[PDB]
RNA sequence: UUUAAUGUUUGAUGUUCUAACGUUGACCCGUAAUCCGGGUUGCGGACAGUGUCUGGUGGGUAGUUUGACUGGGGCGGUCUC
RNA sequence: UUCCUUGUCGGGUAAGUUCCGACCUGCACGAAUGGCGUAAUGAUGGCCAGGCUGUCUCCACCCGAGACUCAGUGAAAUUG
RNA sequence: CGCCGGAAGACCAAGGGUUCCUGUCCAACGUUAAUCGGGGCAGGGUGAGUCGACCCCUAAGGCGAGGCCGAAAGGCGUAGUCGAUGGGAAACAGGUUAAUAUUCCUGUACUUGGUGUUACUGCGAAGGGGGGACGGAGAAGGCUAUGUUGGCCGGGCGACGGUUGUCCCGGUUUAAGCGUGUAGGCUGGUUUUCCAGGCAAAUCCGGAAAAUCAAGGCUGAGGCGUGAUGACGAGGCACUACGGUGCUGAAGCAACAAAUGCCCUGCUUCCAGGAAAAGCCUCUAAGCAUCAGGUAACAUCAAAUCGUACCCCAAACCGACACAGGUGGUCAGGUAGAGAAUACCAAGGCGCUUGAGAGAACUCGGGUGAAGGAACUAGGCAAAAUGGUGCCGUAACUUCGGGAGAAGGCACGCUGAUAUGUAGGUGAGGUCCCUCGCGGAUGGAGCUGAAAUCAGUCGAAGAUACCAGCUGGCUGCAACUGUUUAUUAAAAACACAGCACUGUGCAAACACGAAAGUGGACGUAUACGGUGUGACGCCUGCCCGGUGCCGGAAGGUUAAUUG
RNA sequence: GAGGACCGAACCGACUAAUGUUGAAAAAUUAGCGGAUGACUUGUGGCUGGGGGUGAAAGGCCAAUCAAACCGGGAGAUAG
């Protein structure tokens, strides 16, 4: 199955650039 | 006659159309029609080999006589017709024996005119003679390159060739591009110019008018990515390189003629 | 919305049928591999 | 050292020629056929074109490289005696 | 496109880092990788006004579907 | 009682494959129970000369004897042969099963072949000609499907004031075929002679000439007659397993309105200039000639095979699900309305496979709100507001088209009169004429029917519900309509008409291919490819030192080769 | 009676907000929104194949996968 969308979403995931 | 359209729409503002009222309003002559289905620019491998070709209006092919080898028999012009396959107009002629043929309509020719091909015809627009029987200096069209092969040069609307000299078995022509070419004197040519000389004065006016002629959009190479075009790429609008074709060959100046077996027939290249 | 499988028996037979496998050398090797494996259905036919 | 003559030619350029070769010119036949082949003829003609060898060009395409130390990496500096 | 910079002057506001007009000191505009204008057009960007309003001052009440209780069926992520 | 009704109704194609109908069972399946079911088990059910496939004919395209090309495998392609989404013969109405019906039954039809008899006779193709055979938009006329009202027929006299009438309810249907040839559309007709054309021939097609006639021919919806002394028919009567079954059966007309359907593959007009082949008609060649063959009438025989149940905007197809998603075509009733929008309804079909209570916070979808009115916020986000027809009126700017529905304003219901229903539309009877019929002129009965003015009247409100633009001022960017990141970006990005440079003389440049070949193009420099810019207006200045490209040939350097 | 003309249903699309986010749905619903005779839209069939196609150009799309598809093999690649 595909992963949870919130784990895909760049805004949520990449929060600490 | 060129007529400007009235700006009742933004797509009508710049339209200029060439309307000829002497054309035949009716169906073409059926026995001289063929099927002519479109390609899309694709060869027998299925691949696009010429870009920006596709769609357009359905067309039928008119079997035009480019040889004009029905010698000795006079023919009267019946009508002028529209041809969707070329820029010039075509005229339907009727021979004395009862045969009908299409020809390229020369300039100034009307319905009822008399034409005649052969070696002993008269020097008037519409008649086809071997170029050894045509005066030096004459304006001809529909010129042959090989005797009996058919006319190939000066076919499209308004074009013509001038006979500059005749020395031996060859005649020197001044082609419409400005090139001086030698052609043997047994090849045929038709007197006069090709009609419809204001075909170039028309303005399509909108983007859909080019799509009615089977012309699809051109994307600029500088607007692509580097994987697509040598010009592709950039953060903003960059260029920074010599202009080339999509296959890396220099455009804008670089000559591409390499034909060593026809260089002897070319007196002077165009300039 | 529209999914990827839109069935059509004519396009199913013209693409993966028996007469279409038997037409090329590579299609006859697909049939030799499936007979060697022992499959109950060689091609997708009637 | 230096030249001219005769005989012979080699290499260069030029001029014609036809018979190899080309023909996406015309006609005839296989043939109920815009493929192909054969025949006649015209136009080119030892050119073009192809093979082997060879110089140039060649991000069109391919395989790769692009150091370490370092009060984080980069930049700067340094690397042996 | 201007870093310094919310440059300076004028307009609009009681008060305007945005907006409009002008100045020229253009860090670092500029003529077909176009310059300057431009009627019409745009689910395009910025600003102002009239109308309108629970957007707000500041929330109140009401009508339905859940949440709550009863009977039947009955999951999930996680977990030394 | 509620919901849909341009569907959530009906019929199919694609796809599925027994889900169809009947009996029986309730373990599992159904988001609960289940006596029920698209679930389990058993039995039954799909009937064709005319519908569809198969069949004949072809398009794009596929395969491809020889052939051309290629280390091999293979690629391309001629003659051919396949390939529908297109062209090609013929059936309708009624009745019937639990479940099929244009297939079964009743009635009435039609098509194509084979054979035989009779009568007459130039038949014959792998060839020639015709035909089939074709675009977009627009306009109008003639019609029908269909609807409404009247008439006619059957029934009724009303749970509560009135209801023997200008009252209420229901019905008023009928096909293909055959005959006639009308509104409309196209076209001159006939005869004779001759001819460098249609690969040969031709009486056919094309061309030329002459004579003569004022008409002929082709096509064509609808109507009318017949089909039909039939069928159907509101109801009524007689039985019943109360599901249903049997018998009989009245009227069955007219006017008006009217399509997006038909005449119409028509007509008018525009440019972007709009399939192929066979069936069909005709001409002849080789050939055959008291043959064979052709034409007409009659009789007779044949028309095989496969599909046919059921669902098909869906619980049966594609989505793992009985999943708020997706899915091509056909049919198209009433009132209001411009309308296939919208509201309420008919035929028809449904209430969405958990319910019962309670009436906390909070969440979701909505209704209303004192005074204020953007003070909210990144930002008037979201809400609120505007909203129709007719008429008056409307600025800067402009490419003279626009801007513009600018802005803003007024009227709007019902009743009566003008006018017992007007202007307009339709048009019976009667009369006259002829061409005696689907004809013309006159005539006006009946039916239908806006819009306006005047007067009166009700409410707070008359575009009363549903439905239905917020408007204005300044400015950046892109000319404009379009296109794009399927699934966080619709934009100032891409495209564009226009402009410029450049390559290309035809076996074109260029592109796909070890090649043959193909596209470019059955085009020919007013054409084609590549690059940049991007409507239009005013314009586009200086630099050739660098890199690139174009031209040059003296000299220097310089490969294989030779030795 | 022209028009890549205007308003607006079918049809094609996807600008804003709210809901949903172990969803009714691995991209939808509701209320608004754009085009709506054209560079339109749609059915059936066909052709182009992986360093290849196609692309009004976003590295977009090529079976819920794309700066190099999927399946099988080299293969137990190599992994300071
Ligand atoms: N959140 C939304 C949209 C979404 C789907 N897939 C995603 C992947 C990444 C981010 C968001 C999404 C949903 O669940 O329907
Ligand atoms: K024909
Ligand atoms: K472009
Ligand atoms: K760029
Ligand atoms: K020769
Ligand atoms: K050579
Ligand atoms: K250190
Ligand atoms: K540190
Ligand atoms: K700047
Ligand atoms: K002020
Ligand atoms: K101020
Ligand atoms: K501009
Ligand atoms: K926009
Ligand atoms: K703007
Ligand atoms: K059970
Ligand atoms: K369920
Ligand atoms: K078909
Ligand atoms: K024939
Ligand atoms: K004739
Ligand atoms: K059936
Ligand atoms: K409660
Ligand atoms: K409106
Ligand atoms: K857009
Ligand atoms: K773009
Ligand atoms: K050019
Ligand atoms: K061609
Ligand atoms: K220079
Ligand atoms: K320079
Ligand atoms: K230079
Ligand atoms: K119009
Ligand atoms: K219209
Ligand atoms: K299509
Ligand atoms: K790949
Ligand atoms: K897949
Ligand atoms: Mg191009
Ligand atoms: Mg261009
Ligand atoms: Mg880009
Ligand atoms: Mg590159
Ligand atoms: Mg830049
Ligand atoms: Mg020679
Ligand atoms: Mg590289
Ligand atoms: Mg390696
Ligand atoms: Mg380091
Ligand atoms: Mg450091
Ligand atoms: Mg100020
Ligand atoms: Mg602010
Ligand atoms: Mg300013
Ligand atoms: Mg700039
Ligand atoms: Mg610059
Ligand atoms: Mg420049
Ligand atoms: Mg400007
Ligand atoms: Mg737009
Ligand atoms: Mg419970
Ligand atoms: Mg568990
Ligand atoms: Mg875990
Ligand atoms: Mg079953
Ligand atoms: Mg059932
Ligand atoms: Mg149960
Ligand atoms: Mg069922
Ligand atoms: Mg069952
Ligand atoms: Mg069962
Ligand atoms: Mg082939
Ligand atoms: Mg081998
Ligand atoms: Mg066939
Ligand atoms: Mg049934
Ligand atoms: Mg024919
Ligand atoms: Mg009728
Ligand atoms: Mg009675
Ligand atoms: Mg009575
Ligand atoms: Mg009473
Ligand atoms: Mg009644
Ligand atoms: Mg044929
Ligand atoms: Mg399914
Ligand atoms: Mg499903
Ligand atoms: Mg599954
Ligand atoms: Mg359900
Ligand atoms: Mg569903
Ligand atoms: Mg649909
Ligand atoms: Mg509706
Ligand atoms: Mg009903
Ligand atoms: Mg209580
Ligand atoms: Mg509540
Ligand atoms: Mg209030
Ligand atoms: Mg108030
Ligand atoms: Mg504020
Ligand atoms: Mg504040
Ligand atoms: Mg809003
Ligand atoms: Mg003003
Ligand atoms: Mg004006
Ligand atoms: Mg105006
Ligand atoms: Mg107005
Ligand atoms: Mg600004
Ligand atoms: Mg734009
Ligand atoms: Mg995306
Ligand atoms: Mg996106
Ligand atoms: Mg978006
Ligand atoms: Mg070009
Ligand atoms: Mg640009
Ligand atoms: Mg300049
Ligand atoms: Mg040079
Ligand atoms: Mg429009
Ligand atoms: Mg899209
Ligand atoms: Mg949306
Ligand atoms: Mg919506
Ligand atoms: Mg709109
Ligand atoms: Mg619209
Ligand atoms: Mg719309
Ligand atoms: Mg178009
Ligand atoms: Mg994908
Ligand atoms: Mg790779
Ligand atoms: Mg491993
Ligand atoms: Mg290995």
């Amino acid at each position: 199955v595909t992963s949870k969308w919130f784990n895909i979403d760049n805004k949520i995931v990449d929060h600490f650039p | 006659a060129v007529v400007k359209c009235k700006p009742t729409s933004p797509g009508r503002r710049h339209v200029v159309k060439v309307v000829n009222p002497e054309l035949h309003k009716g169906k073409p002559f059926a026995p001289l029609l063929e099927k002519n289905s479109k390609s899309g620019g694709r060869n027998n491998n299925g691949r696009i080999t010429t870009r920006h070709i596709g769609g357009g209006h359905k067309q039928a092919y008119r079997i035009v006589d480019f040889k004009r080898n029905k010698d000795g028999i006079p023919a009267v012009v019946e009508r002028l017709e529209y041809d969707p396959n070329r820029s010039a107009n075509i005229a339907l002629v009727l021979y004395k024996d009862g045969e009908r043929r299409y020809i390229l309509a020369p300039k100034g020719l009307k319905a009822g005119d008399q034409i005649q091909s052969g070696v002993d015809a008269a020097i008037k627009p519409g008649n086809t003679l071997p170029m050894r029987n045509i005066p030096v200096g004459s304006t001809v069209h529909n010129v042959e390159m090989k005797p009996g092969k058919g006319g190939q040069l000066a076919r499209s609307a308004g074009t013509y060739v001038q006979i500059v000299a005749r020395d031996g078995a060859y005649v020197t022509l001044r082609l419409r591009s400005g090139e001086m070419r030698k052609v043997e004197a047994d090849c045929r040519a038709t007197l006069g110019e090709v009609g419809n000389a204001e075909h170039m004065l028309r303005v399509l006016g909108k983007a859909g008018a080019a799509r009615w002629r089977g012309v699809r959009p051109t994307v600029r190479g500088t607007a692509m990515n580097p994987v697509d075009h040598p010009h592709g790429g950039g953060e903003g609008r960059n260029f920074g390189k010599h202009p080339v074709t999509p296959w890396g060959v220099q455009t804008k100046g670089k000559k591409t003629r390499s034909n060593k077996r026809t260089d002897k027939f070319i007196v002077r290249r165009r300039s | 919305m529209k999914r990827t499988f839109q069935p059509s028996v004519l396009k199913r037979n013209r693409s993966h049928g028996f007469r279409a496998r038997m037409a090329t050398k590579n299609g006859r090797q697909v049939l030799a591999r499936r007979r060697a494996k022992g499959r109950a259905r060689l091609t997708v036919s009637k």
